[PDB]
RNA sequence: GGUUGCGGCCAUAUCUACCAGAAAGCACCGUUUCCCGUCCGAUCAACUGUAGUUAAGCUGGUAAGAGCCUGACCGAGUAGUGUAGUGGGUGACCAUACGCGAAACUCAGGUGCUGCAAUCU
RNA sequence: GACCUUGACCUAUUCUCAAACUUUAAAUAUGUAAGAAGUCCUUGUUACUUAAUUGAACGUGGACAUUUGAAUGAAGAGCUU
RNA sequence: UGGAGAACAGAAAUCUCCAGUAGAACAAAAGGGUAAAAGCCCCCUUGAUUUUGAUUUUCAGUGUGAAUACAAACCAUGAAA
């Protein structure tokens, strides 16, 4: 999946995330007296409904990410769908709910993600964190 | 009439087993090292009754 | 080898609720027990004298002795095809009064004074309780409240 | 002294009295516990507690809803029986034991059976029970979270209750008096402490070296024209007068509860409703909003 | 401004870490028992280190605590040998503060050849009246955060009152 | 109403930071002959309520405070699950029928109540 | 000390997990109760217990009976060798 | 356990203050339990005793082991409960 969009669109276009992490070991036997196997290697346990990668990047590059995660399909066993999202990234907010909270000063940027304005805790530090809320 | 007072213990810990401060990579290696006179009468090993301990080689 | 310990498997039996470890309140000692009273049995923990068998925990009883620290409470325990009556002394840190016997006292009382009131008013009450009935009829106006019509939803993925 | 949610969110709190560091519940368990034959026969506790400036010593015993007063008896009370000085020492400790023995046994009726020891020489001895008649109201002495040392005031007080007619169990090795050595008591040093002899040769051997210190301590002494060889007289008196009327007499009370509540009732700040916290907030944005 | 928030000594405590445990430490409470007046107590070692050549329960260590007077007295006779100069290093963020000596002749005791010479650390703990709060038996709370020595407050008492210089 | 002693339930009571506190109480605070205990009258003991003080403790209040507590047709009739079919699906699993039904989340509110005795503008 | 940069550590966040982790916590299964061997009143016995003429346990005498204390069923119920 | 302080002394010696819900300890596995303690130190001791019964686990409701609550003694400790 990596592979074809570098190529495609270029490395800076797109993040990526392997969602599943695989914390299961299998065993291995290798007669059936003192049978209990030894670890074999790992594997991640998903579920009906369950996100394996996730990809954001700008809307201009939407034909070339959803090519790089169907090339990434064939690599698994089952079916996968490919699924657009109603949110904004990888925030848990829908694309106009974020924008709103992005036009008053609610939504601050913290490396990669972000933080958001809560209408609770210490009127002070919010202020310090929020300058740009409350000045309106 | 000579007396001795020992300090009772607190502490629970009975193995007999430094601390994990007592961890010889956290010391600092950027240290004075008193030279000149100020180090010569510091610096034990360095004087008669060391060297009269120590065993002479056959050379 | 296979190991059945006296208190093999209890570890989750016998904690203590979180963020209730420590002393024994003080009412826990004030209770009075007293023969053929009613009790639930649950191990304190904390208190490892005097302390049922696992078994036990969540059997109720009735007391039929009273030392110093504890009480007798018999239990009925189911062993093949019958029940054996068991006779267990524990510390009384170990049981409670069962409010089941508590509540049906209530019912007892409240059924004489409704008995005694009724022969005096001079006519005839019923007091055995009943099972819930099915509802009578009724009429539901519309008043401020016109049926709102609801359809099922097409398919969002999320 | 900063704590984390996660340490807030775990923490389990002492019972309120230990937090405030008055009640050793260990020991109180073992105090109130009756023996489970024995019914809804309450056990009955001597508490006796030093403030500074004042002796409390009441008779409690317990319940779930909480403990209950059968008699209570102050130091402060003693000026009624001609104790007006040292009203937290070694006497008026024996005097307040005597005075809770002594008003006890009147409310239970109990008085005449139970007289005490009358004569007073120091000597250990518990209350006898009287053949073919009840037997003596029987008390435990709770001290509290007070320290055990031989010759503290915990047990002045409990040798004044024990020589008041209450059975109060004790030993003797407790009185000052008491041998370490020999393992015996000394009725003599006991029975000076009664009478408060060691503030007495106090005075006596401080009004002659440092007459400076003694105006300083002992200003009251001096004031109302009370050698030190008088003490034991005070002290004898007020027994005799403990014994002849120890019913309680409350303060007459200037001003009644709702008077005294008005007045408080004023220094009292309220709390802030939630529509005042409400605009309070609002104000404080609109300060900030500006600047 | 009011009376009962003056600073004053809790306790001075005298040190002497002795390596050793044999004749050199009962030496070293002997110099302590002369300048304090009152019999000293010796620490033993937490556990074995090997490079200083010391064994869990060695018997290293000997100090004592001297409070009121002659708290006063023995910390001046100590000063003395600083030359009335701490550091700013040497107070804590508590509020106390500690100076260390080479040579227990200094103070001012006559030498003897059968004891021999000692170093000590001073330390010199400060509060304020009320402090028995935290330490009695009955109702134990904390000091609240107005009355806390700090190291601001105990310096600036210490300047003005031995007349002293802290440097750095 | 305040305060003390002894409590009940054991955070709506805890924690952090600030501010206020009449009266009384409580407290800190003064002293080292005596009983007593310490390396050290610091703690513990005793003595005086006399020299001082509300600075601290304590009590209350403040905080789009942390924690805790309560409620909600908030999420969610979701997850899970008892029972049923010669139901679906290669299977993995899933839907339906008659029942039971969370936790997180979100929002709103709250922040000790109270017993016995004594005492107090 | 002066900074540019990589591990460590702290703070606020972020993705993902647990048969031998857990604040929380189902469904199904599971103990007890739903009365005459009861309830209330009255006052006898004791060497136990109480400071006690208090209790505890067992009683006397008295009162309350079919709507006597939820539902459904009961082909008889109980006991022994 | 961490922080901040103190001659030699340093990452680790000993002293001090502050924080510290147990992150320690409790012979020995693991789980549970425990903070004016059940941990640490100190004081005194021999209830690790006598006489036999009842009870719980395993269960046949036998034995053995282990354990629980009383009785009748005699003791230990503690001012005492
Ligand atoms: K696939
Ligand atoms: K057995
Ligand atoms: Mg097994
Ligand atoms: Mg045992
Ligand atoms: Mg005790
Ligand atoms: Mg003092
Ligand atoms: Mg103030
Ligand atoms: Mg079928
Ligand atoms: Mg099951
Ligand atoms: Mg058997
Ligand atoms: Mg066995």
């Amino acid at each position: 999946a990596n592979k074809y969009m570098t190529t495609v669109s270029g490395r800076d276009a797109f993040h990526l995330r392997v969602r599943v992490h695989p914390f299961h070991v299998l065993r291995i036997n290798k007669g059936m007296r003192g049978a209990w196997g030894k670890p074999h290697g790992l594997a991640a346990r998903v579920d009906i409904g369950q996100i394996i990668f996730s990809v954001r990047t700008k809307d201009s590059n939407k034909d070339v990410v959803v090519e790089g995660l169907r090339r990434a399909r064939y690599k698994f066993p089952g079916q996968q769908k490919i699924i657009l999202s109603k949110k904004w990234g990888f925030t848990n907010l829908d694309r106009p709910e974020y924008l709103k909270k992005r036009e008053a000063g609610e939504v601050k940027d913290d490396g990669a993600f972000v933080k958001f304005l809560s209408k609770k805790g210490s009127l002070e530090n919010n202020i310090r964190e929020f300058p740009e809320y409350f000045a309106a | 009439p000579p007396k001795e007072i020992v300090k009772s213990n607190t502490s629970s810990k009975k193995a007999d087993v430094p601390p994990p401060s007592a961890d010889p990579s956290k010391a600092r290696k950027n240290r004075p090292r008193p030279s000149g006179n100020e180090g010569a009468i510091r610096d034990k090993t360095a004087g008669r009754r060391n060297n009269r301990s120590k065993d002479v080689t056959d050379s | 080898g296979k190991s059945h310990g006296y208190r093999s498997r209890t570890r989750y039996m016998f904690q203590r609720d979180f963020r209730k470890h420590g002393a024994v309140h003080l009412s826990t000692y004030l209770k009075v027990y007293k023969v053929g009273d009613i009790v639930d049995i649950k191990a304190n923990g904390s208190i490892q004298k005097g302390m049922p068998h696992k078994f036990y925990q969540g059997k109720t009883g009735v007391v039929y002795n009273v030392t110093k620290s504890s009480v007798g409470v018999i239990i009925n325990k189911m062993v093949g095809n019958r029940y054996l009556e068991k006779r267990l002394n524990l510390r009384v840190e170990h049981i409670k009064h069962s409010k089941c016997r508590q509540e049906f006292l209530e019912r007892v009382k409240a059924n004489a004074a409704k008995r005694a009131e009724a022969k005096a008013q001079g006519v005839a009450v019923q007091l055995k309780r009943q099972p819930a009935q099915p509802r009578e009829s009724r009429i539901v106006s519309t008043e401020g409240n016109v049926p709102q019509t609801l359809a099922p939803v097409p398919y969002e993925t999320f | 002294d900063a704590k984390s949610s996660a340490y807030s969110s775990r923490f389990q709190t002492p019972f309120r009295r230990r937090r405030e560091g008055k009640t050793d519940y260990y020991q109180r368990k073992r105090l109130v516990t009756q023996h489970k034959a024995k019914y809804n026969t309450p056990k009955y506790r001597l508490v006796v507690r030093f403030t500074n400036k004042d002796i409390i010593c009441q008779i409690i015993s317990s319940t779930i809803t909480g403990d209950v007063v059968l008699a209570a008896a102050y130091s402060h009370e003693l000026p009624r029986y001609g104790i007006t000085h040292g009203l937290t020492n070694w006497a008026a400790a024996y005097a307040t034991g005597l005075l809770i023995a002594r008003r006890t046994l009147q409310k239970l009726g109990l008085d005449e059976t139970y007289k005490g020891v009358e004569e007073v020489e120091g000597e250990y001895e518990l209350t006898e029970a009287v053949e073919d008649g009840p037997r003596p109201f029987k008390v435990f002495l709770d001290i509290g979270l007070q320290r055990t040392t031989t010759g503290a005031r915990v047990f002045g007080a409990l040798k004044g209750a024990s020589d008041g007619g209450l059975y109060v169990p004790h030993s003797e090795n407790r009185f000052p008096g008491w041998d370490f050595e020999t393992e015996e008591i000394d009725p003599e040093l006991l029975r000076s402490y009664i009478f408060g002899g060691h503030v007495s040769q106090y005075m006596e051997e401080l009004a002659d070296d440092d007459e400076e210190r003694f105006s300083e301590l002992f200003k009251g002494y001096l004031a109302d024209d009370i050698d030190a060889d008088s003490l034991e007289d005070i002290y004898t008196s007020a027994h005799e007068a403990i014994r002849a009327d120890p019913a309680f007499k409350p303060t007459e009370k200037k001003f009644t509860k709702e008077q005294y509540a008005a007045e408080s009732k004023k220094y009292r700040q309220t709390k802030l409703s939630k529509e005042e916290r409400a605009a309070r907030v609002a104000a404080k944005i609109a300060a900030l909003a500006g600047q | 401004q009011n009376p009962m928030r003056d600073l004053k000594i809790e306790k001075l405590v005298l040190n002497i870490s002795v390596g050793e445990s044999g004749d050199r430490l009962t030496r070293a409470s002997k110099v302590l028992e002369q300048l304090s007046g009152q019999t000293p107590v010796q620490s033993k070692a937490r556990y074995t280190v090997r490079t200083f050549g010391i064994r869990r329960n060695e018997k290293i260590a000997v100090h004592v605590t001297v409070r009121g007077p002659k708290a006063e007295e023995i910390l001046e006779r100590g000063l003395k040998v600083k030359e009335y100069q701490l550091r700013d290093r040497n107070f804590s963020a508590t509020g106390n503060f500690g100076f260390g000596i080479d040579e227990h002749i200094d103070l001012g005791i006559k030498y003897d050849p059968s004891i021999g010479i000692f170093g000590m650390d001073f330390y010199v703990v400060m509060n304020r009246p009320g402090a028995r709060v935290t330490r009695r038996k009955r109702c134990k709370g904390t000091v609240g955060n107005s009355h806390k020595t700090t190291k601001e407050d105990t310096v600036s008492w210490f300047k003005q009152k031995y007349d002293a210089d802290v440097l750095d």
